[PDB]
């Protein structure tokens, strides 16, 4: 859960940077991929606890 | 116990499918970026490879 | 005066070479920027150069 | 004197281009600073530039 | 005037050494460029230098 929060904040930072315009779209896509990966990891951990 | 485990496994597989689809999209975007850079002249063949 | 003229011409040639390479870099970055493959900051930096 | 005036105007144009790129960079950093997404050291450095 | 001549000769030697190393780097990059193993940006930068 802590990792998910950190990754979400990182994704928000990258999205803001692209919105004002500082980085390419590849960084945004990579950040979104990382966020989806951490969400899947959170789901897996929840199922393991269950 | 087995039924519960199988249901949880199905849900986890769905989530992993979504994550891997997003990863594939990101990799495709990166490859297109590298190909465009190579066509312009700022990249070598090994980068697109 | 001939020596001074030669020195001035050499300085002009150096400046022209720098301008040429800067213009080439600007053209390449402008080509890459079309579909948002490089940051706008890099394009602005190249234009300033 | 015409040549000297032309040289001075060219130097002024160079300085103006540098100021323009610095101002654009600092404006983008100020826009980003609202959500605490950049350390204040970077913003101070951009303002000084 | 002899001292001034010596100073000018030393400056010329420094410039010649810089030109020699730049030319060597350019020749090596030109040999490498044949098989598209270096991006044209690096070759153009070396040529400008």
């Amino acid at each position: 859960q802590a990792q998910k929060e950190a990754i979400y904040r990182q994704l928000d930072q990258t999205t803001q940077r692209f919105n004002v315009g500082l980085v390419a779209i590849t960084d945004v896509q990579n950040a979104r991929a990382q966020y989806d990966t951490v969400l899947a990891n959170e789901v897996t951990a929840r199922n393991n606890l269950d | 116990q087995t039924v519960r485990s199988s249901f949880n496994n199905i849900n986890a597989s769905i989530s992993s499918i979504n994550a891997y689809k997003q990863a594939v999209v990101s990799a495709q975007s990166s490859l297109d970026a590298m190909e465009a850079g190579y066509s312009v002249g700022t990249r070598t063949i090994v980068d697109v490879l | 005066y001939q020596a001074t003229y030669d020195s001035a011409k050499g300085d002009l040639a150096k400046a022209q070479a720098a301008a040429n390479i800067a213009q080439l870099t600007v053209n390449r970055y402008q080509k890459l920027l079309g579909t948002q493959y490089i940051s706008k900051q890099e394009y602005d930096q190249a234009l300033a150069d």
